[PDB]
């Protein structure tokens, strides 16, 4: 890498980077295209910034497209452009892409626990909870340890919502992992128990 | 139905039917529907006509069947016109005839091409009362599509759109192919998006007309928003939606956008088609990226696909504009060994391939050949032999060619680029009849526009109409052909040439290098960058890239035209860059005509 080619790079970076924080994903796109026509070649963090631009204007299709461009140019993805991606998904309740996209990240050889981790949050706060549950259950009956607050979400969101075989589920789930239940957990599942005419 | 399958005379069934009658049994309109099918079998019209008059002092309501078959009988003989007479006189009757009737009698009116007698028959169909159907619309835009009335069509439509008739699904197909065919491409879009507000849902038919529109038409755009329509309505696009979408990227130099479409359609299970493959190598054609066309063609051996004659020309294209010209005639040397059989583009492609090389005497032998058979070759063929002509200042055979196209009493289109190229037509008045072939030459897409501006600047150039070249651009870009020829922003101020011909190129690059010393001269600020793209593909990536002829072309050119200003670049072998710190030191280029 010359000198030159550093400096064009900086603010051919600097102008990418200032539109996807700007939430504009078209612009994003004149830059790359300004980079072609320089001959620079566009790295995995100029299509990062593509990926967050359409990320953050709540566009799925837009985020999804900018991949397929990243793979199609031979590019690969930043563990953070995948992590953009999957939260994506859940604040949209697509779970079924973002357990395709956590696939992909174990295909790329990434640490999915983190990527898991986010993709359950969201659907939780989306009021997705069905589909969050069957994201948990798959990735903690796949071996991943989640954490002590997501534990702790899931039991009580459950049990709030009458969702007793889900908590009971989970609550198995988090001792196998070595997380011992404590008195807040059961009683979460005991505010259930008690209406069901069978003391 | 056992004695008309059997060969019974006509009377014969008609006596029988007498005695149906003195039975006491109610007759049916069956029989009668016989009564008129062996007719339309004989071509009877009168005794159709006694048959019909018959039922109509019968009291019966006639069916469908005795429509047609009245309406066949009649058009055997060709006096489909008495049937609107047996309509008329069952109107005054009390008896309403049906639209299903009159539809009928439209159809077979249509297909027998008659456009007054159409346009009679709806006026008495008015007159009846009744209100027409989606079906009588569909019927006469589709006669009046095919007899090239557009401006009856686009009439017709209102109408129906205002007659409280919500027009169907299937009319917007008839609406979408026929514009789409007339080359009404931003029509077509305009006719969606009409359509998405009436509240009526698109089919697989519509999607994939539409498509074919934008990718014929080169409008990228509306094809991306087309296929996210599509997926946001969790439909899954057909292996022939996709390749419109693959077509219209290519036409706007967009490979990138173009092979993820490729690559979308594996995705979602819509593999690619024949056609597909083609899409992609003339894309790649035009283009001169020769190592994408190897990989279709080393694709398609291996995918069950034999090398057809369309296979063949985008091979010659993709290595003449890429500069291999040893490789170009071997591939129609190994063509001729296949047997297949060059078509007149074929005959186009290799013409380009000697002309571009400077071959005057191969040229000669190609040219009269192609009139050998009289075949009266193109304009494009034409502006190739000025090109070559006018390289080695051959000015006799240029004045004894000329010639031939000013009279030209067969082809419009030459005598007019003919008569322009001279200079003729360069008044206020006069350039109304030159803009009025362009405008007719942009309705086969830009797949032939790009074709016919390159020969034609090609041309221009090397004869010395290098003012006049740069006003024919100047109408190509305006109309969309070359559109990923300037980009004028604060980062980068570009240049791409690698789909242009030589005589295109230094026009481009006269133009461009005068509007760079505009900005120069006032205090408009100044790009990062300014970038001359002659090689745009996977070449770039090695020192091939730098020794094709283009990319020296471009570079001798600007070499001695702006000094020591241009040089290449360390990071991609077809780029031809100047800092911004040199274009602080910097007409450039005399635009004359000889």
């Amino acid at each position: 890498v010359s000198a030159l080619e550093r400096s064009l790079r900086l603010t051919f970076m600097d102008e990418l980077m200032e539109r996807a924080r700007n939430r504009d994903p078209s612009g994003v796109s004149e830059v790359i295209y300004d980079m072609i026509a320089a001959g620079l070649s566009p790295g995995p963090r100029s299509f990062h910034g593509l990926v967050v631009a359409h990320a953050l204007n709540g566009d799925e299709q837009g985020a999804m497209h900018s991949l397929r461009k990243e793979l199609g140019a031979g590019q690969r993805p930043l563990p953070e452009t995948m992590i953009a991606l999957v939260r994506l998904s859940g604040s949209k309740g697509n779970a079924q892409r973002g357990l395709e996209l956590l696939a992909a990240m174990e295909k790329l050889n990434y640490d999915i626990r983190q990527a898991w981790l986010i993709l359950v949050e969201e659907l939780v706060r989306t009021n997705h909870l069905e589909e969050a549950n069957k994201v948990f259950l798959k990735g903690a009956r796949g071996g991943m340890r989640a954490t002590d607050q997501l534990y702790d979400l899931m039991i009580e969101e459950d049990c709030k919502a009458g969702d007793h075989s889900n908590a009971l589920d989970i609550s198995y789930e988090m001792e196998a992992a070595g997380r011992f239940a404590t008195t807040f957990h059961f009683n979460c599942l005991l505010s259930v128990q008690a209406t069901c005419g069978i003391p | 139905n056992a004695c008309a399958r059997g060969g019974l005379d006509w009377e014969g069934l008609l006596g029988l039917f007498a005695e149906m009658r003195h039975e006491g049994i109610q007759p049916d309109i069956v029989t009668y529907n016989t009564l008129l099918s062996a007719c339309a079998i004989r071509g009877l019209g009168d005794e159709a006509e006694m048959v019909f008059r018959t039922m109509n002092d019968g009291g019966i309501v006639p069916d469908l069947t005795t429509y047609s078959h009245l309406v066949e009988t009649f058009g055997k003989l060709g006096r489909l016109e008495k049937v609107s007479d047996l309509l008329s006189e069952m109107a005054s009757g009390g008896s309403l005839p049906d639209i299903t009737s009159y539809n009928v009698l439209l159809e077979a009116y249509a297909k027998s091409g008659s456009i007054k007698e159409a346009m009679g028959v709806f006026h008495q169909m008015q007159a009846a009362g009744c209100s027409p159907n989606a079906n009588t619309y569909s019927v006469l835009l589709n006669l009046f599509g095919q007899n090239g009335r557009y401006d009856d069509v686009r009439q017709l439509f209102l109408e129906m759109k205002s007659s409280n008739t919500d027009p169907d699904a299937a009319t917007y197909n008839i609406l979408i192919d026929v514009f789409g065919e007339g080359g009404y491409f931003k029509e077509v879009v305009t006719l969606f998006h009409d359509m998405v507000e009436e509240n009526i849902e698109p089919d697989m038919e519509t999607y994939e007309g539409i498509i074919f529109a934008c990718g014929k038409g080169g409008l990228h755009e509306d094809a991306r928003k087309i296929l996210q329509y599509m997926t946001a309505k969790d439909v899954v696009p057909s292996s022939k939606a996709y390749t419109g979408v693959i077509e219209a990227f290519g036409q706007a130099a967009l490979y990138e956008e173009a092979l993820v479409a490729f690559n979308t359609m594996h995705e979602v299970g819509s593999n690619p088609s024949i056609e597909t493959f083609h899409s992609l190598l003339y894309s790649f054609a035009r283009g001169g990226l020769f190592k994408e066309s190897e990989v279709i063609l080393s694709r398609l051996v291996n995918s069950g696909i034999p090398r057809n004659r369309d296979t063949f020309n985008a091979t010659i294209e993709a290595y003449k504009q890429g500069g291999k010209f040893e490789e170009a005639v071997k591939t129609y040397v190994d063509m001729e060994k296949s047997r297949c059989d060059p078509d007149e583009r074929t005959l186009e492609a290799v013409l380009s391939v000697y002309s571009c090389a400077r071959l005057v005497d191969e040229c000669r032998e190609q040219f009269e050949e192609m009139k050998a058979s009289d075949i009266l070759p193109s304009i494009m063929c034409y502006c190739m032999m000025l090109s070559v002509y006018g390289k080695t200042e051959s000015w006799d055979d240029v004045n004894e060619l000329l010639e031939e196209m000013l009279s030209n009493r067969v082809s419009n289109i030459h005598q007019v680029i003919g008569q322009m190229i001279k200079g003729n037509y360069d008044d206020d008045s006069n350039w109304q009849i030159v803009e009025y072939v362009l405008d007719k030459l942009n309705s086969e897409g830009c797949g032939l526009g790009i074709r016919f501006y390159n020969a034609l600047l090609d041309a221009l150039w090397w004869l010395g109409q290098k003012e006049r070249a740069a006003r024919v651009l100047n109408e190509a870009t305006k109309r969309g052909i070359f559109p990923e020829l300037f980009r004028k922003n604060k980062l980068v101020w570009s240049v791409d040439v690698h789909r242009m011909s030589e005589g295109g190129m230094y026009t481009a690059l006269s133009v461009w290098l005068n509007d760079l010393s505009d900005i120069l001269v006032k205090g408009q600020d100044l790009p990062q960058l300014a970038v001359v793209v002659s090689v745009r593909g996977q070449l770039e990536k090695s020192s091939a890239a730098r020794e094709s002829p283009i990319t020296r072309a471009a570079f001798s050119f600007l070499q001695d035209h702006v000094s020591s200003s241009f040089s290449f670049t360390g990071w991609n072998g077809g780029r031809i860059m100047c800092q911004r710190s040199q274009l602080k030191q910097l007409n450039i280029v005399a635009l004359t005509n000889s």
